[PDB]
């Protein structure tokens, strides 16, 4: 009865839903037309399915998803081909004029007329559920819908729903690397409805996930896919508790009450790190305290920041496949007895464990090795102050100058929401400084 | 409106001779005209409602909806001249009940057709000045059975002249009526 | 299905759209009479931004066609693909502006602007998204210049809100091709500063080192000198017709380049450029894409970004590539030439990639500037301007047409002031 | 503050039917329009509801 | 005009193409005179 | 076209109602003489050109 | 005027993009997520139960 | 109630501003961000 | 056993009655020429189809409906189209002259040489049916044999028959879409000479089922051949506990005794649910609550009325498949918990509902998809009120000079005669309001 519903907002949203919509469907044993294949029948009353999927009619399964763009293409190139009959046709909505790069086109201009249609898709999809555990948006923080549309869905799920729990991976800008100009004041815009809508954070860097692509993978020029691909990882082994039956686990509850201490600090950090290729698979000591360690290293992590400089506060770490919890215990130890990790000194228990059956899978034409044992840590710590900083130096750069103001001044939104969105880091960046020390 | 006072011998409501004779009537003209003359027949002044399309242009008796004249009196005469055209007139009522019905007599209806909420029923007046009579009593105990209670509004469409309409209790005769509620008509 | 409307003012605005529409009607596979020869079903699958259906398998394209004599026009329609015109667009006069802006704005020009309105009005309202409007015309002609700036004034006063593309064939600093260019692009520059939303600026002169030196080619041709210039159009507009990992559509790139409202002057560049006999001493790289972009010499504008300073860069790489190469390409080139870079707008590239390369071609690249380098093509114009302006040359023509000398000074006054803006915005330093 | 259990909201429909019903189309009057903006909300339009959307006073 | 058949029309162009009229005009082969219709 | 252009002055005294300045009334009862002194196929005339007119001898 | 969030019919009747890198028209949405499934026919069910 | 003495004009005294932060890895972003940079290798002068 | 009488007037009847007796004949198994298929068995069992057929001897089935329409052309289609060998020849009945967009032409005029012709093929059938429940007269309200000839058919029909209910399917003219310019007087008059002869007068409107087909059903260019085919699929789903068994079996006699309060309000209006159209269909799970929630929006109204400004009198639902009476308790009572939809306080019990066991049949060329449930809805409520206000503006701007009234002077009515009318439809007015207050 564990169902969470996954928006998926922008171009970013849209390629992830696809690339974990297919680990879904693989993991699920679904071919791309929402039936089984042919003569490979469930059987053994396998209910894993009622989280991700609902069934229509004789054998069918429709996703619990829906894919929001402002414009054509990605939407509608998952509309025809492939998995074209998976999706229902009114669940994939798309616009017809894109948001610009613009935050003020993606909340004021070009938001406000398919944002009431989106909703109503969602409250039909939570109507179909008996149950909802919660929300999973995908957006990038970038340029255009994945700020503005994604602020404007999110103020109004956080005033429609608010029992559920809403959990948004946001594809935060690189310390250098990036595809567009108005990020730092899309991003700054945005800060807010993520401080204020939203239940756990999680944020990935493209630059860090590149580094481990490059490092980890092998892989010497990924694209998005193999990104996006880590990224589904993530969230499958998030949810991968909900979905399948094992030993102790967590809930999208359990989670949130083992990691925030407070409700201004829901800014944690996703690191799946078993990631490594075959060849190199074949030489490696693939126990849970060597893959504890990799996920503790410094350079195995999606933001680009260094958790050395900062104080870990908790960490739930989500374990799957051929694990006891003895050594997961033996590897809290040695990770404890590390003197580099360094933990806050009001909490002292710092580790919520939860442990599950089922190994991931991989995807054929992906990168990642089968391993037998996996885990994601999800720690909060006061290392995401390096990635504030950046982004505010980059915005008052920017904003010194008044440059590309115009074009927002125009589509629609006043002056001083520059200066109150900076405030608004600005205080956050204080009471992360604040709860370190 | 018109409770707690004294209704015995008559009761008018319309009086075309005065300063301001439609202050409780409601005014809705669309296609017509509501204008004070002096007729050619009684040589006084006279209320004259002309229009086309009869439906439209018509007062009530209360200003407002959702106020009702309470009057109890059975007898409606009405002072109306003919002008060989259009004319209709309504009453609602209030029976035993708590039903209203409603009473509409028309110059151009054919057959009395009895219907749940109206009576829908013709009339065939004279020429020149007619004192039209509705007794209101016979009337609800012969289309529904039941009695007479009070009056709720009173509709005089289009199409007419009118110089006084009132209530009175009984039929009251040529000679023993007042002297201003007598049509008198000079040579 | 976001529709833009081409507009072709004057000769070089009649003969550059002619052949943008020969190349994108072959990368679409329509064939010369008008239906659709195609391989894949992606060329047809975006055939709403370019072209109107008609009965059949007819696909008109969404072209105006403005030239006060038949002329240029004639020549079109009696060349390859100058079939597939609907008759009604070619919109002409009788008389032909002598390259005079007066003639081309207030006396021949302004009995022909009610009916190119009508017909730009009925090809806009047969579209269903309408992203906007883009006019390839000169800023060296008569009806090319004055023509062109009143159809894109009463325009902005039709749709105000709409996106609007120049492509502006500027004045070359070497050789002459008209001696009333000063006062043409004088009078044409104030008009597209308050008017148009994003500019081209493109040069004959750089066009001709380009075609000639990294070509070779001998003879170029202006064939080849518009199939340049057409496909550096082409490379602007794909996001809308092809799909890719990264889109990025008119809107997107003018929010993304134009800092400030009177600074929208751009510099184009298409990088791949190969001469004859070197394909095979080629190694067909993204880092070497990415350093044909970033070379001065495959400039289409005269003035040297290495002189000035890049405010915002926008590439665009169609074709099928990695996130990797173009993201630490771009990283590279900004860190090694920041001298060449504006220092308050960190990272001011915008990247773009699309995934259908040319036919013919594994990876393509269209190259976006808006250095403070463009300045100097100002300073050129309004230098030349004032030396003719102090001695009255040509002046009678301008005058004699019912045009004050209060026009050539506001003009050159607002073409000052861009300088003057232009150059604040160089030495303006972060902090 | 709202999944605090002291804060229950009287709006925010549990029904799509609900969804649907609290929204401006006049079916009465209005020309043939779409299902984008048959269920356009008064949250959308800017009306005067009672409901706190953003903390910014 | 000659007369029109419509059928040879859109069998004699792209397949791409005559999908695209058919889904957005179901009258380019409007035959309900076509039983009737008696070549 | 004159016959629908009277006074709609309300429940208001029309004083000047002595010079017979009304063209809205007047032209009543010319259709209404008309009607009278005509004939028995004068009705059919009248509604014919004013369409709005009905007959005062019915 | 289509609606605004709706598929087009000219966008519903269409193939898809060739799924294999060696062909020129391949999009990198089919080069990754199809090149399985390359030759893929989609089965569409029905609903079953009556009163 | 009310009262002549709610009459005063009390005004509001004084709202203070309350700067920003300026988080403590302002120096090592300034630092980070130009340990990288060089002039004119590329393209060239 | 029980037998019904289908009566289609005019060429929106005829139509209309065309499309009904092919879904009629597609799910009772007949053949269109009017036999039986050898080698394929689809009628028999589950079928009642005596109540709209006649069994004459070696095995043809002949329907028991008259055709009637002034003008040859739309007769001669059925006489020589694929259904030709159906009917028996005196059932589709022609005139010589169109009645011309005219009431007075259909009232008194050519219409009242064929009224004795049609009254006796009535009587031909009402003589073979072995007891008549009741007739179903189709035909729309805008001009001509539609408002005419069909209002003096029935008002002979009350006259000769008596007592039997006379169920009247109308199309009602649209608020603006309109394809005649005398239909408000067409309307105005037809209302008043058949408020006392109809006992129930479902209405139905074009521009609302445009709506429909634009909005649910795909669809781009609907046309009368679609409309036709929803108004085929919502008699028969009225008319289908005549022919199937279920466990709430509503007759023809029902509908009046649970819809009409008072004998003047006899106008509910016709909405069925799902309308979904194939591509979407199997998609979704089309539930009972789903189906009564899409059936009570007041988007999916097929009359351009929305009921929020009106309360509910009576609501008839008419469940049809696999719908469980339990549900249908448990969905009235979700819509009953609803402050939005407004009851009248005289009628707390104000649903009757209807349970059929025969899901609906797919009409093959069709755009409608293969559903199991399907709900049929006739409201009656306190809001065609204002539809009847707006056809009155209509008609006081048209009789405010009298335009076009010299036609219908011309050729036999009296010109009182449209005062009358207005009087009693504003009597009709009157009563919609003191009933809703
Ligand atoms: N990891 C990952 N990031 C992506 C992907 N696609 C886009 N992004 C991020 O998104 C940013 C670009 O802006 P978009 O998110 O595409 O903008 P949008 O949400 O589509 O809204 P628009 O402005 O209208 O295009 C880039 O900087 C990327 O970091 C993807 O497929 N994978
Ligand atoms: N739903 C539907 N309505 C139709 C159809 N054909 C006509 N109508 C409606 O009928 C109205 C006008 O009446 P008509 O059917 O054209 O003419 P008539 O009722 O046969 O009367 P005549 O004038 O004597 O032919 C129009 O407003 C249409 O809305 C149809 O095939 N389907
Ligand atoms: N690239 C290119 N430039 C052209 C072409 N034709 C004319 N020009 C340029 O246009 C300028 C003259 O403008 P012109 O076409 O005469 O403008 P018009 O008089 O208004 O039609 C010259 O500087 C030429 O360099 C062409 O086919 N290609
Ligand atoms: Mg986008």
């Amino acid at each position: 009865m564990r169902e969470c519903i996954s928006i998926h907002v922008g171009q970013a949203g849209v390629q992830i839903g696809n690339a974990c919509w297919e680990l879904y469907c693989l993991e699920h044993g679904i071919q791309p037309d929402g039936q089984m294949p042919s003569d490979k029948t469930i059987g053994g009353g396998d209910d894993s399915f009622n989280t991700f999927f609902s069934e229509t009619g004789a054998g069918k399964h429709v996703p619990r998803a829906v894919f929001v763009d402002l414009e054509p293409t990605v939407v509608d190139e998952v509309r025809t081909g492939t998995y074209r009959q998976l999706f229902h046709p009114e669940q994939l909505i798309t616009g017809k004029e894109d948001a610009a790069n613009n935050y003020a086109r993606g909340h004021y201009t070009i938001g406000k007329e398919i944002v009431d249609l989106v909703l109503d898709r969602i409250r039909k999809l939570a109507d179909q559920c008996t149950g909802l555990q919660g929300f999973l948006i995908f957006h990038s923080f970038g340029g255009g819908t994945g700020s503005g549309f994604a602020s404007l869905l999110m103020e109004r799920l956080s005033v429609d729903y608010g029992k559920k729990s809403k959990l948004e991976f946001a594809i935060y800008p690189a310390p250098q690397i990036s595809t567009a100009v108005v990020e730092p004041y899309n991003t700054i815009l945005t800060t807010h409805t993520t401080l204020e809508h939203s239940d756990c954070a999680f944020m990935v860097d493209n630059e860090a996930i590149y580094d481990i692509c490059r490092r980890n993978l092998d892989i010497e020029r990924p694209t998005y896919t193999n990104l996006n691909r880590l990224i589904a990882q993530i969230v499958s082994s998030i949810t991968a508790s909900l979905r399948f039956d094992g030993a102790l686990n967590v809930d999208l509850t359990e989670f949130q009450t083992n990691l925030v201490p407070y409700p201004r600090i829901h800014f944690p950090l996703a690191t799946y790190a078993p990631v490594i290729s075959a060849e190199k698979a074949y030489h490696e000591q693939l126990s849970v305290a060597e893959i504890t360690n990799a996920c503790f290293e410094p350079a195995n992590q999606m933001v680009k920041c260094d958790p050395r400089h900062g104080k870990y506060m908790a960490c739930c770490m989500l374990y799957r496949g051929d694990v006891v919890p003895k050594d997961v215990n033996a590897a809290i130890a040695t990770i404890k007895t590390k003197r580099t990790i360094q933990f806050v000194d009001w909490c002292p228990t710092g580790f919520k464990v939860g442990i599950n059956y089922q190994p991931p899978t991989v995807v054929p034409g992906g990168d990642l090795a089968k391993v037998q044992r996996a885990v994601c840590m999800l720690s909060n710590t006061t290392a995401i102050a390096e990635a504030w900083a950046r982004l505010d130096h980059k915005f008052d750069l920017m904003y010194a100058k008044r440059a590309f103001v115009h074009w927002y001044v125009g589509e629609g939104m006043e002056e001083g929401e520059f200066s109150e969105a900076r405030e608004d880091l600005a205080a956050l960046e204080k009471d992360y400084e604040e709860v370190g020390v | 409106m018109f409770k707690n006072t004294f209704q015995s011998g008559f009761l008018s409501i319309l009086y075309s001779i005065g300063s301001k004779p439609l202050q409780i009537w409601d005014k809705k003209v669309r296609n017509g005209h509501i204008k004070r003359i002096t007729d050619n027949d009684i040589q006084s002044l006279v209320l004259e409602i002309v229009g086309t399309n009869v439906s439209t242009t018509l007062i009530e008796c209360p200003a407002d909806a959702r106020k009702t004249l309470g009057i109890k009196l059975p007898f409606l005469v009405m002072i109306i001249k003919n002008l060989k055209k259009y004319f209709t007139f309504e009453v609602q009522v209030l029976d035993d009940k708590n039903v209203r019905r409603r009473f509409r007599a028309s110059n151009y209806q054919s057959t009395t057709r009895v219907k749940p909420f109206i009576c829908t029923m013709p009339m065939r007046l004279d020429d020149g000045w007619n004192q039209i009579q509705f007794n209101l009593s016979d009337f609800t105990r012969r289309a529904y059975g039941t009695n007479y209670i009070e009056t709720i509004r009173v509709n005089i469409h289009a199409n007419c002249r009118i110089r006084r309409v009132y209530f009175s209790d009984r039929l009251y005769s040529e000679d023993e009526l007042p002297a201003e509620f007598k049509l008198y008509l000079p040579i | 299905m976001r529709e833009i409307v081409h507009m072709q003012a004057g000769q070089c605005g009649n003969q550059i759209g002619a052949k943008f529409w020969e190349v994108i009607s072959d990368e679409h596979g329509i064939d010369p009479t008008g239906t659709y020869h195609g391989d894949s079903d992606l060329q047809l699958e975006r055939i709403n931004v370019y072209y109107n259906e008609a009965t059949g398998g007819k696909y008109v394209p969404r072209a105006v066609l403005v030239d006060l004599e038949p002329g240029t026009m004639d020549s079109v329609r009696s060349g390859p693909f100058g079939q597939i015109f609907r008759p009604d667009n070619f919109v002409f006069g009788q008389s032909g502006a002598g390259n005079n802006w007066a003639k081309g704005h207030y006396t021949e020009g302004a009995e022909l602007v009610d009916s190119v309105l009508d017909v730009v009005r009925k090809e806009a309202e047969s579209c269903d998204c309408l992203q906007g409007f883009q006019l390839t015309h000169s800023l060296g002609g008569g009806t090319g210049s004055g023509m062109g700036t009143l159809l894109i004034s009463k325009i902005r006063e039709e749709y105000p809100d709409r996106i609007m593309n120049t492509f502006s064939v500027v004045p070359s600093p070497k050789v002459s091709d008209t001696v009333v260019e000063p006062y043409n692009a004088t009078l044409s520059v104030h008009q597209l500063v308050e008017n148009t939303d994003e500019t081209y600026c493109i040069d004959n002169e750089a066009l001709y080192d380009i075609c000639f030196r990294t070509l070779k080619l001998t003879t170029p041709t202006y064939g080849d000198l518009n199939h340049l210039v057409s496909a550096t159009m082409s490379g602007v507009t794909t996001c809308l017709r092809f799909p890719g990992q990264l889109n990025a559509d008119l809107r997107k790139l003018a929010v993304n380049m134009v800092p400030f409202p009177r600074l929208h002057f751009f510099m184009p560049g298409f990088a791949p450029l190969t001469s004859r006999g070197s394909q095979q001493y080629r190694a067909l790289t993204v880092p070497e894409l990415t350093q044909q972009m970033f070379d001065a010499k495959n400039m289409m504008a005269a003035c040297d970004p290495r002189h000035g300073r890049y405010l915002t860069v926008a590439a665009i790489f169609r074709g099928r590539m990695s996130m990797k190469e173009v993201d630490e390409q771009m990283l590279n080139v900004q860190n090694k030439n920041s001298s060449y870079f504006v220092e308050w707008i960190p990272n001011n590239v915008k990247t773009a990639v699309c995934d259908i390369p040319p036919r013919g071609l594994k990876m393509s690249a269209t190259f976006i500037g808006n250095s403070t380098a463009i300045q100097e093509l100002f300073k050129r114009i309004s230098e030349q301007f004032t030396a003719m302006f102090r001695r009255k040359a040509f002046l009678h023509w301008y005058t004699g047409e019912g045009m004050d000398e209060m026009e050539f000074t506001e003009a050159e006054s607002n073409m000052n002031d861009l300088v003057s803006e232009y150059q604040q915005y160089q030495d303006a330093t972060a902090e | 503050s709202r999944r605090e259990v002291y804060h229950h909201d009287p709006k925010a429909p549990r029904d799509s039917l609900d969804f649907i019903l609290k929204a401006n189309y006049d079916h009465h009057g209005e020309l043939l329009k779409n299902r984008s903006e048959t269920l356009m909300q008064p949250e959308t339009l800017g009306a005067n509801h009672g409901r706190i959307l953003k903390n910014r006073v | 005009g000659p007369t029109l058949d419509t059928t040879h029309e859109l069998r004699s162009l792209h397949p791409y193409v005559a999908r695209s009229i058919k889904a957005r005009d179901v009258f380019f082969d409007d035959h309900t005179h076509d039983a009737k219709k008696h070549v | 076209t004159f016959k629908n252009n009277n006074l709609n002055s309300g429940d208001s005294i029309d004083y000047g109602q002595q010079r017979r300045e009304n063209i809205g009334d007047l032209i009543h009862e010319v259709l209404v003489a008309f009607e009278k002194k005509g004939g028995d196929d004068a009705f059919i005339n009248i509604k014919y050109m004013v369409p709005t007119h009905e007959s005062s001898v019915l | 005027r289509l609606p605004v969030g709706e598929p087009t019919a000219h966008m519903s009747a269409t193939q898809g993009p060739d799924a294999n890198l060696m062909k020129f028209y391949s999009t990198s949405y089919a080069t990754s997520f199809g090149v399985k499934h390359e030759p893929f026919v989609p089965r569409t069910t029905k609903h079953v139960g009556t009163g | 109630q009310e009262s002549i003495y709610n009459l005063i004009p009390q005004e509001e005294v004084k709202q203070e501003k309350q700067a920003r932060y300026t988080s403590k890895f302002r120096g090592n972003v300034k630092v980070e961000e130009k340990t990288k940079k060089t002039s004119s290798k590329t393209m060239g002068p």
